[PDB]
DNA sequence: CGATCCTC
RNA sequence: AGAGG
């Protein structure tokens, strides 16, 4: 609880705009102190452009708690949510 | 306040040098020279002359931006003519016509009384 | 490619409409008793009065970058007076088996009208517009 | 109010703004004192070290230089003071406070804050001199002028700030207005005006200067377009190179008044593969239109393409104008002896109108339809005589200008200016109100001392029948004066009231958001739109276009 | 009066009719007035049209109205903002006003009244009533300085 | 010598004033074109005449350029600029010790004056300088 | 007629001719199959909503009932042969195109429309200029307009300054 | 700012070179846009300019007087008299490339007035800085090195682009922030908390 | 001779009237500016004050002591003291001027260009001389004094071009004009009824044939024959002001050539 | 300075806007912006 | 130049500005508002000089 | 304030000519169109120069101190 | 009981 | 309160 399950789940498969700001956000910030790549940083210095690789190459690994106005959420990983924007 | 000194129109910086020649990305056989601490009494010269030579198939200049004494300027030559070379041929030339018009200027000059 | 246009046309009408370098011309084949010819000209390359008789000739030769004539010995298609280079645009049928072409050379526009513009002006970025005498 | 909704912050500037033709629509020009002061904490990682050492070596005073070094604890070692500035052998994991750099997101802002777009992520660029200089199309949003305008500029602190502008608020990303499903910046001022005489059929230019227009186009391929004249002088039109700055892939169509497809004014707009066909730019196709070049380009491209287009129409246009040149003097609101003599002849005839009009006031004549007071109609038809008038005597005067008047250039490219402009300034100003009636007996049945008592002549009740050229006498001075002040009295009323209006309807929606069901919810979690905008769609990504089986005849939609 | 009605044909065409502009309300009592047009009649007080008509007439009028200035003025906004505004005056059953008397008298946390109008007294009965905030709306994170459930933080981010 | 009378807006109630000595009051019986318009002295009841019209005016307004030939508002917003101008703002400025004084290096007397300028002292303290103007689409700066 | 909507189809055709270098003078390669099911098609893919449920599926079929109207009035069997003279390959990226910029059009849950409601009405308030009347030409139109009608508006102000009844 | 409420900032500064010029080589001071004219409807201000430009030229004093029967005629005539086109055009050329320019400008002189609050008296910038002792805010005003105002209508703005977390570092990091304790039971910073 | 060619019409010692055939229009232009700016002259650039008591402010003297035009003849022969090996000014890159000025009359005592006096060593050069041309033999009235009145300053002369302070301007002003019948048609005449009738026919007109009516627009033609008037303030004389133009042109270009040597 | 020497103020139907009465009286043009626009006079 | 008019307090130079008034002693009527039971009021506001 | 050294939008050395203009409009008896002129003023930007120059010093110079 | 933004 | 948009 509360908790919908994987299967039956309505939201947009789709990332929203709000979601991507964040995760580049989130994970620019991991990056510029320290923490490890999980992409080939070819050429590449500045965290947010790193997170940006790292985002069109969906080795982010982070999952977005998707809150409804009832307290009911479902939870969508970065791997899997649609990057159009 | 913010203002630069009006020396850095004409004087040259620690690391800054007169000419910087650089390959054009895109067409073949064209140079994209940076002069540094000149204007348009230097750029529309050279790009002008640059003209008058028949084996010349590019020539521009520009100043990106006013506050900067520096200007671009854009060469292509026609196969096995290196721009270099076509703008060496047009500063001599520039420096040759200069000087028949030192010359003829003077002489007239000679001739006037008052 | 080689020609896929040529006929003498006869000037009806010259109008500077609000421009004083350019002119829309109207005209009308020598030999046809249908084929129209609407086109702005640079009257003052090539002045235009009335009834005057023109060679009118459609090309597609002599993507590339220009470089300047600058060679004596480079012999271009012409020993023609004014010449262009436009785009087709349209190719408005004007009923039963009339058909006309639009051609826009960098914004001064043609109109050419008959019946035989067939396997020869197709869409394309290729036109060269040749004028003599 | 002010300590908890709002507050005064760190990391904040301002100055006088300045324009700027050189600079790139989404940059700010940030002066090298500003840029000296405001600082961004940047933490150690080996892939910036050499960078942020190098940066801590020009210290305090040099541009590329930091302020101070933050380490393990928390310590602030300052650069202008110690010892050890000049030592210094950073460890990762310590933060660098490094002077506001070029590329830097920055927060750019124009108060009253009335609009979404009045705020904007930018780019820093370091420039020399006093002011913050700006892209002449970014104007508009934040309604900005130059004439003294000052701007604040905020800096973000955290990694995670810097994506939120530069991925939300960046001006790219804001030139599609959702207020009005348009773009919200275009081509305005001299590279409007400018636009417009480069693209003339009669706009021709040569090698020399084709070459110049093209080398000033950064994203130019390198290629020299085929001259539209190839005959005596290889000829290149203005609608030729300007066709450069505008990407491939570009279509518009317009059709505009008299255009056929053989657009013989030169009217309408036809752009095919991203070259221009025939028809002259101006307004309709280069400003914050509907369906206009910049919404296609931003559409179609996407914002950071379009955001550069903008910077490519205006290098050309601009270096092309400079060159060309544009003016405006006294010779052009002076219209034609005969032109005088007509407008003239047109006042005069409604000074006899409004005349017989009274003259069969007064005979108890004329008899006021059901509704309105016999003197309430009276006033009707002569005000609406003496506003036919003007409006006639201006259409006189318009008619008048040639092609070559500047004013009627800046009209037809729409860069500054309208008809009423050229009516006041050389036909006749016009009728003066105040409060809805013209001017009222403020003296005893008289409207001045120099007047009989019971005059309801055009004069007496403030019509001005000179032109601003021509003069205006006293009285007329006086009337225009008396209507002049109403402006600025009701400006100052407005701008307080719609300021009031706006803080409440803020206040009353602030926390309705869309959820992620589509519904439009307030805070307390309630229904207010079960689908946003009742179709779940975002106002930038909206357009209008006509729906096809709703018109023409039955038999028209049927074929 | 002007107006764009179809044709035999298919096609719409301008047919000129006749209408009647008045000084004064008195809804209730015009509809039922013979040789009138009871579903197209009008008034500018859309106050009156809810009562007489019902609050989805009401909300009609109201956007209908709010819509005429913005269009007079000659301008343009987008339905969706003015449809919001109008649904939120709306949705409630009567008329809420965009004064401290309507949407400032609501059910909303004591914090985000408090930011716009008779800030003081709107805390006084919130310790009287023993008022409990939710700290979910926009200006009670503003207050508490803390990560408000905009856009950006609307959702939570995890690993 | 009684040439000459003071008015009060109340007793201005019960007066008629001519605009000018000449143009208002000779006799009645071609034109120039480019002067302007004015209306027939059909009133021929004057008790008064205006001593000069352009007195309607004071200080501020008394320094602009033919702002008859201006529309209305840009008169109001010159006469609250020119009050944020520099110059001679008097002959001591400096024997006097006051926080802010501004003085321009070179202040000029305008080529184009009003005569109440004459009164105002302008050309003897003036706030400008005639610069060599051009209007112009130059860099687009 | 005119009316906004999402998905400028207009130039997606114009787009596909340019792309697919159409020859106008040559026979297609669809059917009356092909366009009459791609369109049938292409409209159940067009989503708002996504709830299995049939309060949601009648919610989202209200949604685009518009949009249809629009998509099947351009895109019907006469005008993407006679006029548009499209292929298959060329009208195929056509419903592809339609699909992606539909999904594109769509609000974001986040967008915060409370203050961009607002400040959209708010913003050209402050831009109305000489606010008495601008809507009359005679005097039986004279009717408060500007920011003093938008104050009554706003204000649900009782007692209004022009009430008027307009009977047809 | 000229004598018709036509304020406006210096752009940018160019040496005698770089300035359009007569074939007299007679150069601006100042360059004045065309487009601040027709809305603006401000007709004295290109009278004052030929009315000056017949001024300097006879070295007479120009009647600017209001209630005059001075013509902008009258003033043309005279100017033409001095060899200049009539309505104050002027042909030029330009400084960067000697060419001629397709425009001829309106160019004589005109008097312009210097007016106070210039650039640096208004630039201002800051960091970190002084702290109010009450709201324990960054200060007013920039003799002070104060911060600036980050209002509710400025907080709007950024609630609009859904910007959480800067809005959140804007109210918090940048200006105000502070560590309160608080009980668990109450809620009230009752909490006397003998820290270290 | 050769290439481009002068026919001077007018000369004096300020101005210098001349035709400039066979050239094209950026050398004609890139001359032009060349005068204005590049050319070195010597001009007052550091005041010391030591005594002040006139009615005028230190620095709005000292700024009118920078205007003053210096005897420019020798300029070449002095060093720019920034490539001076002294420390700060000497006599191979610096002129020294005083000037000491104390009103004694009871009648306003006037200070001009004269009353500055060179106490550097000049090493026989025509160098520093206030330039005068003030029939009266005065120059330029830098100040006026009342009684009490006193001014004691010390002023170093530096080289220098006008491209850093207008001051360093040998020139003033460059008429120059070229097509005085725009057959060229690189303008386009604003009229009210008749162009021809509405502009002033150009001085240069008679040094030229007019279009002749019915002839059709030459669009091959360049511009080649620039009538120009280079005047002076003084410092150089004119024939210099155009020889040290070409010259400092010729420098510049010459430059170009060397840095590609260099590279 | 002269200007300052002939202000007007007015305090608290129709103050702000320039009654007819103000012939030759109170300047016409003269008044400031917003605030005190029509109350703040001059002679 | 100076043309005096103004006050010198503690060496600052002080400017009265002209404070604008009804007259007093003047009949003025009034047509009072439609919710008032008085049509029309006739006022003086009377003083000593 | 005093006769300014040189014109500002030309340069022409206007600071040796006030005096003798002064004189030439006293003595000669002369008016400032001819007498701009006769100091070769020729440029309309050297003619404002003098002609719109109001010399403040003289009245500066009254002041005892 | 509220009445646009900014500083001094 | 003085002024700047
Ligand atoms: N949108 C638009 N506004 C214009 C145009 N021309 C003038 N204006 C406006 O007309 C008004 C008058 O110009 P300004 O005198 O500079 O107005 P201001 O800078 O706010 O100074 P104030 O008069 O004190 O309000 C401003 O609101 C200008 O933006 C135009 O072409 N388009
Ligand atoms: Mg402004
Ligand atoms: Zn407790
Ligand atoms: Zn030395
Ligand atoms: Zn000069």
């Amino acid at each position: 609880e509360k908790a919908i399950p994987k299967d039956q789940r309505a939201t947009t498969p789709y990332m929203t705009k709000y979601e991507r700001a964040r995760i580049l956000g989130t994970r620019a910030l991991q990056i510029s102190m320290n923490a490890p790549v999980f992409v080939d940083l070819e050429g590449e210095t500045d965290p947010l452009r790193i997170a940006m690789k790292e985002l069109a190459e969906k080795k982010i690994p982070l999952v977005i708690r998707r809150y409804l106005p009832d307290g009911s959420f479902e939870d969508w990983s970065v791997e899997e949510l649609i990057v159009d924007l | 306040m913010n203002a630069p000194d009006r020396f850095e129109l004409f004087l040259l910086g620690e690391g800054e040098s007169k000419l910087k020649i650089d390959p054009d990305t895109k067409a073949p056989n064209a140079v994209v020279i940076t002069f540094e601490k000149e204007d348009h009494t230097l750029g529309n010269l050279i790009r002008a002359e640059l003209l008058n030579d028949r084996k010349v198939l590019f020539a521009a200049y520009k100043v990106e931006h006013p506050f900067f004494a520096r200007f671009k300027l854009r060469i292509q030559t026609t196969e096995g003519y290196d721009p270099k070379d076509a703008l060496k041929n047009a500063c001599n030339s520039i420096i040759n016509k200069l000087g028949a018009l030192k010359t003829n200027f003077e002489t007239e000059w000679n001739l006037q009384t008052l | 490619s080689n020609t896929l246009f040529d006929d003498i046309f006869q000037v009806s009408e010259v109008d500077p409409g609000r421009y004083n370098k350019v002119c829309r011309i109207e005209a009308a084949s020598t030999t046809q008793d249908q084929c129209k010819l609407t086109l702005d000209i640079n009257v003052e390359l090539f002045p235009v009065a009335a009834q005057d008789s023109l060679t009118v000739t459609i090309a597609s030769s002599l993507t590339r970058s220009w470089r300047p004539p600058q060679a004596g010995d480079r012999s271009l298609a012409d020993d023609y007076d004014y010449v262009m280079y436009g785009t087709a645009y349209k190719f408005e049928e004007v009923s039963k088996d009339l058909i006309a072409v639009y051609y826009s050379f960098g914004g001064l526009l043609m109109r050419l009208e008959g019946n035989y513009r067939n396997l020869n002006n197709l869409k394309q970025e290729n036109a060269y517009l040749l004028i003599r005498r | 109010r002010g300590n908890l909704m709002g507050k005064r912050v760190d990391f904040s500037a301002r100055t006088v703004i300045s324009g700027d033709p050189n600079l790139e629509l989404d940059q700010v020009g940030v002066p090298k004192s500003i840029a000296k002061t405001l600082t961004y904490p940047e933490v150690v990682t080996p892939y910036n070290i050499d960078r942020l050492t190098q940066l801590v070596r020009n210290g305090p005073n040099e541009h590329p230089g930091a302020k101070y070094v933050i380490r393990d604890s928390g310590d602030r070692i300052d650069l202008r003071y110690s010892k050890r500035a000049g030592d210094i052998q950073l460890q990762y994991g310590w933060k660098v406070e490094r002077h506001i750099m070029d590329n830097d997101p920055v927060l750019f802002n124009r108060q009253p804050s009335l609009h979404k777009m009045s705020m904007m992520a930018h780019r820093v660029k370091v420039i020399p001199y006093s002011t913050f200089r700006l892209n002449l199309s970014v104007t508009s949003p934040y309604n900005a002028d130059f004439d003294g305008d000052e701007m604040n500029l905020h800096v973000p602190q955290s990694e995670e700030t810097r994506a939120e502008l530069s991925q939300l608020c960046a001006v790219p990303l804001q030139i599609v207005s959702p207020q009005s499903n348009k773009p919200c910046m275009g081509i305005v001022q001299d590279t409007l005006c400018g636009i417009r005489k480069l693209t003339l059929r009669d706009t021709f230019i040569e090698l020399d200067q084709v070459l110049n227009m093209l080398y000033w186009v950064p994203d130019w391929d390198g290629v020299i377009p085929t001259p539209a004249i190839i005959k005596p002088k290889p000829l290149w039109s203005g609608k030729q190179i300007l066709s450069v700055a505008i990407p491939n892939g570009i279509h518009l169509q317009r059709f505009d008044e008299g255009t056929t497809l053989l657009s013989p004014k030169d009217n309408g707009m036809l752009i095919i593969d991203g070259q221009i066909i025939f028809g002259v730019v101006e307004k309709k196709t280069v400003g914050s239109s509907n369906g206009g070049l910049i919404h296609v380009v931003t559409r179609e491209k996407g914002p950071q393409v379009c955001a550069k287009l903008f910077g490519n129409i205006q290098k050309v246009v601009n270096f092309w104008l400079l060159h060309n040149g544009f003016s405006t003097g006294i010779g052009d609101t002076i219209a034609d002896g005969p032109t005088m003599r007509e407008i003239t002849e047109t006042i005069a005839e409604a000074k006899k109108k409004v005349l017989d009009v009274t003259k069969e006031a007064q005979a108890n004549l004329l008899t006021a339809k059901h509704g309105m007071t016999l003197r309430e109609s009276f006033e009707d038809n002569v005000v609406r005589f003496l506003n036919e008038a003007r409006d006639k005597a201006g259409r006189l005067a318009e008619v008048n200008l040639k092609d070559l008047n500047n004013v009627k250039q800046m009209v037809m490219a729409g860069s500054k200016g309208s008809f009423i402009n050229i009516a006041q300034m050389s036909a006749c100003v016009g009728q003066q109100s105040v409060e809805g009636k013209r001017i009222a007996f403020g003296f005893v049945d008289r409207t001045l001392p120099h007047f009989s008592k019971d005059d309801y002549s055009p004069e007496s009740k403030g019509f001005v029948e000179n032109s601003y050229l021509r003069g205006l006498t006293p009285q007329e001075f006086f009337f225009h004066a008396m209507g002049g002040r109403e402006g600025l009295i009701d400006t100052a009323v407005k701008t307080a009231e719609t300021g009031y209006i706006q803080r409440r309807l803020v206040k009353a929606l602030e926390d309705i958001m869309v959820h992620y069901d589509n519904t439009t919810r307030n805070s307390l979690g309630n229904v207010i739109q079960f689908i946003y905008g009742e179709d779940g769609m975002d106002a930038a990504h909206i357009e209008k276009q006509s729906l096809d089986t709703i018109g023409g005849s039955d038999a028209a939609f049927e074929k | 009066y002007d107006r764009k009605v179809p044709s035999p044909t298919g096609e719409y065409v301008k047919e000129p009719e006749w209408v009647l502009e008045t000084d004064g309300v008195n809804l209730s009592e015009v509809m039922t007035v013979p040789g009138i047009d009871p579903t197209r009649i009008y008034t500018n007080s859309f106050i009156d049209i809810m009562e007489v008509l019902g609050i989805e007439a009401g909300r009609a009028a109201l956007y209908k109205e709010v819509y005429n200035v913005i269009a007079s003025d000659g301008s343009y906004v987008n339905y969706r903002h003015m449809a919001l505004l109008v649904d939120v005056m709306t949705t409630q059953g009567g008329l809420t006003s965009v004064t401290r008397h309507g949407f400032n008298r609501s059910n909303t946390g004591a914090l985000m009244r408090c930011s716009f109008e008779e800030t003081v007294e709107i805390l006084f009965e919130a310790g009287a009533s023993a008022e409990l905030d939710d700290c979910r709306g926009v200006s009670e994170n503003v207050i508490l300085g803390q990560m408000a459930p905009i856009g950006t933080g609307a959702f939570d981010v995890m690993i | 010598e009684g040439l000459v009378e003071y008015i009060d807006a109340e007793e201005e109630e019960s007066i008629l004033i001519a605009m000018q000595p000449e143009d208002l009051e000779p006799a009645e019986a071609d034109v120039d074109p480019a002067k302007r318009i004015r209306v027939s002295h059909h009133a021929t009841t004057f008790t008064h005449c205006e001593i000069h019209p352009s007195m309607i005016l004071g200080v501020a307004a008394s320094i602009i350029p033919f702002p008859d030939h201006n529309q209305s508002p840009r008169n109001t917003y010159q006469s609250a600029m020119g009050k944020q101008a520099m110059g001679v703002f008097l002959t001591n400025y400096n024997v006097r010790m006051d926080t802010m004084a501004n003085i321009l290096y070179y202040p000029q007397k305008p080529l184009g004056t009003t005569r109440a300028m004459e009164y105002l002292k302008f050309r003897e303290l003036p706030a400008g300088q005639n610069a060599i103007v051009a209007i112009a689409c130059y860099s687009g700066y | 007629a005119n009316w906004p909507l999402p998905v400028n189809i207009r130039r997606i055709i114009q787009n596909a001719q340019q792309t697919f270098h159409i020859d106008h003078t040559k026979p297609s390669d669809l059917t009356i199959k092909d366009i009459v099911l791609g369109v049938k098609d292409l409209q159940e893919n067009l989503l708002v909503l996504r709830g299995k449920n049939e309060i949601i599926q009648n919610a989202q079929r209200d949604a685009v009932t518009l949009f249809c109207c629009l998509l099947r009035s351009r895109l019907a069997t006469r005008r993407v042969l006679q006029e548009y003279r499209l292929t298959k390959q060329a009208f195929d990226w056509v419903l592809s195109n339609i699909e992606a910029q539909f999904l594109r059009s769509v609000v974001h849950p986040g967008e915060m429309v409370g203050v961009l409601a607002a400040q959209s009405i708010g913003e050209p308030a402050t831009q109305m200029t000489l606010n008495t009347f601008h809507f009359a030409g005679v005097a039986s139109k004279k009717v408060t307009s500007g920011v003093p009608r938008l104050k009554e508006i706003l204000n649900v102000a009782k007692n209004m300054k022009t009430p008027s009844l307009t009977v047809y | 700012a000229s004598r018709h409420g036509q304020k406006g900032t210096i752009g940018i500064t160019y040496r005698r070179e770089d300035m359009p010029f007569t074939a007299e080589g007679i150069v601006p001071d100042l360059i004045i846009n065309p487009h601040a004219i027709p809305s603006r409807m401000t007709v004295a201000h290109l009278i004052e300019c030929l009315l000056s430009k017949v001024a300097a030229l006879s070295g007479n004093e120009g009647d600017a007087s209001p209630f005059t029967d001075i013509t902008v005629e009258g003033i043309s005539k005279l100017l033409r008299e001095h060899g200049y086109q009539s309505r104050g055009f002027e042909v030029m050329y330009n400084g960067h490339t000697g060419k001629k320019l397709m425009a001829q400008i309106f160019f004589g002189p005109t008097y312009y007035q210097r007016l106070r609050h210039m650039v640096d008296d208004k630039i201002h910038a800051r960091a970190r800085g002084p702290m109010q002792v009450l709201t324990r805010q960054p200060v007013e005003g920039r003799s002070r090195d104060g911060g600036l105002r980050f209002g509710e209508m400025e907080r709007d703005c950024m609630i609009a682009h859904g910007a959480a977390s800067f809005l959140k570092e804007r109210l918090m990091e940048a200006s105000d922030a502070f560590r309160v304790h608080i009980c668990g039971i109450c809620g009230l910073m009752t909490v006397i908390a003998k820290l270290n | 001779e050769e290439g481009p060619q002068v026919k001077i019409r007018e000369a004096s010692k300020d101005n210098v009237d001349f035709i400039l055939s066979n050239v094209d229009l950026a050398m004609a232009n890139s001359l032009r500016r060349v005068m204005i700016a590049e050319i070195p002259t010597l001009a007052i650039d550091s005041v010391e004050v030591e005594t002040n008591t006139t009615v005028l402010a230190d620095e709005f003297i000292a700024h009118r002591l920078g205007l003053i035009p210096l005897q420019s003849m020798d300029i070449e022969q002095l060093e720019y003291s920034r490539d001076c090996f002294c420390e700060d000014h000497c006599d191979k890159c610096s002129v020294v001027l005083t000037l000491q000025a104390f009103g004694e009359s009871e009648s306003t005592t006037n200070v001009y260009s004269k009353d500055l006096v060179i106490v550097s060593n000049l090493m026989g050069r025509n160098i520093g001389h206030p330039i005068i041309q003030d029939k009266e033999g005065n120059g330029v009235l830098i100040c006026k004094l009342r009684k009490g009145q006193e001014l004691k300053l010390t002023c170093v002369a530096k080289k220098g071009i006008a491209k850093e302070h207008a001051k360093w301007g040998p020139a003033a002003a460059i008429e120059f004009e070229y097509d005085p019948w725009n057959k060229l048609k690189h303008t386009d005449y604003w009229y009210e009824q008749d162009s021809a009738k509405e502009w002033p026919q150009s001085k240069n007109c008679e040094y030229e044939d007019p279009p002749n009516e019915g002839d059709p627009f030459d669009y091959k033609a360049q511009a080649d024959t620039f009538y120009m008037n280079v005047e002076s303030v003084g410092s150089i004389p004119v024939d210099q002001v155009v020889v040290r133009g070409i010259d400092t042109l010729q420098k510049k270009v010459a430059s170009i050539l060397l840095a590609l040597t260099q590279m | 300075t002269l200007s300052h020497l002939r202000r007007t103020n007015t305090p608290i139907a129709k103050p702000r806007q320039l009654h007819n009465t103000h012939w030759g009286l109170v300047c016409p043009a003269e008044t400031p912006e917003g605030q005190a626009c029509g109350l703040v006079k001059n002679l | 130049f100076d043309m005096g008019g103004y006050f010198i307090i503690n060496g600052s130079e002080k400017v009265l500005i002209a404070q604008e008034r009804s007259a007093g002693n003047i009949v003025q009527v009034f047509k009072k508002a439609a919710p008032s039971p008085i049509s029309h009021v006739a006022e003086i506001r009377s003083a000593l000089e | 304030m005093i006769v300014p050294v040189r014109c500002f939008s030309c340069g022409k050395v206007v600071g040796d000519k006030w005096e003798s203009y002064l004189n030439l409009l006293q003595e000669d008896e002369l008016d400032e169109g001819t007498a701009l002129s006769r100091l070769g003023l020729k440029r309309y930007c050297c003619r404002r120069m003098i002609l719109t120059h109001v010399d403040l010093i003289e009245k500066f110079l009254r002041y005892n101190p």
